[PDB]
């Protein structure tokens, strides 16, 4: 979709007509994600037998849900997302204290700090990359936070949130690494406004 | 109203061929409603003061566009990538003239970043035309571990498989090491004659050395490079007689300028004509936030085609790179490159200068080479292979048949029984029997020589995932064939879908099928018996772990539940599990018949049970793409019309 300001919606539209999935999985930005969702509101593909899936990505503030943003729509995210920002904070500080000092326990010496911006020094201070892999491998407070060799946090455990019957966001589950746990054994497939469906 | 126009350059005259060029456009369109005004800033080696100035000189005006080029000296080759990130914060355009790099490709990082001249990666678009022009398949290539080497790597694979062809093997290397000679080693010995690499000057020249003293640059050998590979140090290295590329406008600065100045008042004035026009943020400082046109700008500057470039009409592809690239070819003959043809934006035309290839000849040569010394893998199975240790000679006491005829005995290397307990020193033991046998057979009727070793693990294999469930791949002799360290699969193997599905298989030499030992009522009654139909723990039954009979049990989904005890008591060998069963330690073995009633009709001491209850044929399974395939089948079915194996079964099965 091309889902920029001034698309057009019979392009799109007629598309969206030309769809016929009861199972959905988009990507999009938020923006992005708002005006979709309003085209299919318009489209009518919003119903309780619909389903649509979206990764992080077109997703804002978890605490400020859109009006446009349906109800029924789930996610997966990092469970440190309802810790407050104090927490998450402590915890950088802790992985790189832990860091630091795992790189002491191995010479004895601090990590050589870097320089400033009128040069740039060549070579890559080796002491620099063992304190980075003394950083690959980070646990604290029984969560694991060793990062990938691409340069982000791999092997992660997550949460599965859902925005609920009130338009509130809420975890439905977690993703423990090999484990899958979740709530509802069936969604609840509100009327278009509320009140589930039983299925036939 | 005013609009802006910027440009990172160093030359100083080039600033104000660049003014010169803003005034030509508006000889070209006019400024009376639409003013235009140029602005020019100068690359530093420092990227954050450059980038310092970019953000309070560039932004501190409204400024609509930006242009750079490569400085002079080959440090810091992304010096652009500092404006890149300035312009991406608000999402502004950004042009590169110069960059061959497919780092500023991306458009995940790089938003609205557009590229005149094709990446070096994109160069590879020219080796599949050449595949063309020679109609060659037997591609090797050698790529550096760089992003730009992974980046072209996928693009020349993409454009080798969409015509259904795969290259034959790709080597990567770590930039600026030695000792590449070693991985040379592993690709000097392939059937294949053409070569691809990618790598950068210094790499290129290391190579050359590397390849120059390996005595690559011979006949048949051939191989293809870009413009930095072949140049300088680069150049000083390549031999002679070596085909090069060149682009069309390599070097003509002013001409890059002269087009992008060009296309972008194209794309300015068509953005003139529309409304809702937003000013560019002026200053860094106080604004924070997108800029409304520049996607606007991005999306009429995709579809912007330029006609009116000096070096022809500039259009640009889905990325922003200018379509139907103008290239030539050259032949470096004595230290210089001549022309031997021109590549227009989808072809080659030769003009003169017939090929000299690096072997001393004119003509074009095969880019193949097929070898009469093959490799030979086997796993040890004493019915169909015999496996004794050789005595201090090399070689073990050989003796004659009961007809008087010799056993005829290979030199087979195995890592002294291989195993946890073994020292894996792989001496050379002899191996006979009947495998060997029709092995010399068919190798004597295809006069064929021959390379002859047992498998190292000593296990079959099976697709599983590598190790913490990553991707699935082959182990046993389907990994060294789909790595290529043997080429034919000489073992009483089962044929099956998933090995057919990678492996392809000849015309089975032989028919057989599975049955159960036990020792010595209670008589098993073959595979439908509720002590086996339902799984019990007072039995005990179970076969080869990474086997063919594992494959069964788990498709047949009905049957998982023995598959589960399969798990439990799976062995490694057969002889191990032989022993167990005359020692009772297991109730009942699984496996295929032909071994199994050889093995009865031999020691009598255990019983088989159970009909054949899948059919099923040992050939000889080897690769998809060789052309001993057919060869192989008809010679093997010719034996079998002449009782060949009836009579080799006589030598080694039968009269027991
Ligand atoms: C570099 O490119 C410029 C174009 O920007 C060339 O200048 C013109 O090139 C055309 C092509 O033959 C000539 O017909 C014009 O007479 C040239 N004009 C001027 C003012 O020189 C320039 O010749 C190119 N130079 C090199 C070395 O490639
Ligand atoms: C200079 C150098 O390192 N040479 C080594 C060589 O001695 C070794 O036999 C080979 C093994 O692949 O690797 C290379
Ligand atoms: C982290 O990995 C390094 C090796 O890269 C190792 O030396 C160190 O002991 C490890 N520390 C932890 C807590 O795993
Ligand atoms: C190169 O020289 C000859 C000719 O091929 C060959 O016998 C020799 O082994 C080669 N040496 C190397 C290092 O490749
Ligand atoms: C590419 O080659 C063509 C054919 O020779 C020639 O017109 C010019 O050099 C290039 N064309 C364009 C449109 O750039
Ligand atoms: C580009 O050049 C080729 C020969 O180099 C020639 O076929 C033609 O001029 C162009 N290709 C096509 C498909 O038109
Ligand atoms: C000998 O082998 C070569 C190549 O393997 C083949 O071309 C030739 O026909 C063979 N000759 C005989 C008599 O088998």
């Amino acid at each position: 979709l091309e889902l920029g300001p001034g698309g057009p919606r019979a392009r799109t539209q007629r598309l969206l007509r030309q769809v016929d999935a009861p199972v959905l999985v988009a990507y999009c930005s938020r923006e992005e994600a708002e005006v979709l969702f309003a085209e299919a509101a318009q489209a009518g593909l919003v119903g309780p037998g619909h389903v649509w899936l979206v990764p992080n990505l077109a997703l804002g503030s978890t605490d400020a849900p859109p009006a446009a943003f349906p109800v029924g729509l789930i996610s997966v995210v990092t469970e440190s997302w309802r810790l407050s920002l104090r927490q998450k904070v402590r915890d950088g500080v802790a992985i790189l204290a832990l860091g630091a000092h795992s790189y002491r326990r191995q010479y004895g010496t601090l990590p050589a700090p870097a320089g400033d911006c009128r040069s740039h020094p060549g070579p890559v201070s080796p002491a620099r990359e063992a304190f980075y892999r003394h950083l690959l491998n980070v646990t604290w407070e029984g969560r694991d936070f060793s990062f990938s060799p691409g340069g982000y946090l791999v092997r992660p455990t997550m949460v599965v949130i859902a925005l609920n019957r009130h338009r509130l966001w809420e975890m439905v589950g977690r993703w423990d690494h090999g484990v899958l746990y979740m709530k509802y054994p069936v969604w609840p497939r509100y009327s278009t406004s509320l009140q589930p469906v039983v299925d036939s | 109203k005013i609009v802006n126009i910027g440009a990172v350059l160093s030359t100083r005259k080039h600033e104000q061929m660049f003014r010169e060029a803003v005034n030509q456009a508006n000889k070209r369109h006019g400024s009376w409603k639409i003013q235009l005004n140029a602005t020019s800033v100068t690359h530093k080696p420092n990227a954050i003061q450059m980038a310092l100035s970019v953000c309070e000189d560039l932004i501190s005006s409204q400024v609509y566009a930006i242009l750079v080029s490569h400085p002079p000296t080959p440090n810091d080759h992304f010096t652009p990538t500092p404006v890149s990130y300035t312009a991406g914060f608000y999402r502004i355009p950004v042009l590169g003239l110069t960059t061959r790099m497919s780092i500023y490709s991306d458009k995940s990082i790089h938003l609205s970043f557009l590229r005149t001249v094709p990446p070096y990666s994109h160069q590879s678009s020219v080796w599949f035309e050449m595949m063309r022009v020679y109609n060659w398949n037997h591609i090797i290539l050698l790529v550096s571990d760089d992003h730009e080497g992974r980046a072209a790597q996928k693009r020349l694979e993409t454009l080798l498989e969409e015509r259904e062809s795969k290259a034959e093997k790709v080597l990567q290397f770590d930039p600026g090491t030695k000792n590449v000679t070693a991985l040379l080693m592993e690709a000097r010995e392939l059937e294949a004659r053409v070569i691809i690499l990618s790598a950068s000057e210094d790499d290129a020249a290391t190579v050359y050395r590397a390849a120059a003293m390996l005595n690559m640059t011979g006949s048949g050998y051939v191989w293809l490079v870009g413009e930095r590979e072949i140049s300088g140090n680069a150049l000083r290295y390549a031999p002679d007689g070596i085909i090069g590329l060149q682009l069309i406008n390599g070097k003509n600065e002013s001409a890059h300028i002269s087009d992008a100045v060009g296309v972008v008042a194209q794309a300015v004035h068509e953005l003139l004509e529309k409304e809702n026009i937003t000013d560019p943020p002026r200053g860094c400082v106080g604004n924070t936030n997108i800029w409304k046109t520049g996607p606007l700008f991005k999306r009429v500057l995709m579809s912007s085609k330029y006609a009116d470039g000096v070096t022809g009409r500039v259009e640009f592809n889905e990325d922003g790179d200018r379509k139907f690239a103008n290239y030539s070819i050259m032949n470096l003959q004595n230290r210089k490159l001549v022309q031997v043809g021109i590549y227009n934006g989808t072809h080659v035309i030769p003009n003169d200068r017939k090929i000299i290839w690096p072997g001393g000849e004119t003509e074009k040569p095969r880019g193949y080479q097929m070898s009469t010394r093959l490799k030979i893998v086997t796993i040890h199975q004493e019915p169909f292979v015999y496996v004794k240790p050789t005595m201090s000679d090399g070689t073990c006491k050989e003796e004659f048949t009961v007809n008087g005829d010799p056993v005829k005995k290979v030199i087979c290397t195995g890592p002294n029984d291989t195993s946890p307990g073994s020292p894996r020193h792989t001496v050379p033991q002899c191996c006979y029997g009947f495998c060997i046998d029709l092995l010399i057979k068919l190798a004597r009727t295809m006069n064929f020589t021959y390379e002859v070793h047992l498998v190292a693990d000593g296990k079959f294999g099976t697709q599983e995932r590598v190790n913490n469930s990553n991707k699935k791949e082959w182990n046993g002799m389907m990994g060294e064939l789909l790595s290529g360290q043997a080429d034919m699969i000489v073992a009483p193997l089962t044929i099956n879908n998933e090995r057919a599905q990678y492996i392809e298989f000849s015309k089975p030499f032989k028919y057989q099928g599975l049955t159960i030992l036990v020792k010595k009522e209670e008589r098993i009654t073959g595979i439908n018996d509720p002590r086996l139909r339902n799984p019990s723990d007072k039995f005990i039954y179970a076969t080869v772990k990474q086997s063919s009979v594992d494959i069964y049990f788990r498709r047949q989904v009905e049957l998982s539940t023995m598959y589960r005890h399969m798990e439990k008591h799976n062995y490694e060998s057969a002889a191990e599990a032989i022993q167990a069963v005359r020692d009772n330690k297991l109730h009942a073995f699984i496996w295929d018949s032909a071994v199994l009633e050889f093995e009865a009709s031999q020691k009598c001491d255990l019983v088989t049970t159970g009909e054949l209850f899948f059919r099923s044929g040992f050939g000889i399974g080897m690769r998809k793409d060789s052309p001993w395939k057919q060869n192989v089948s008809l010679s093997i079915l010719k034996s079998h019309e002449n009782g060949f194996m009836e009579d080799l079964d006589k030598t080694w099965v039968r009269y027991q």
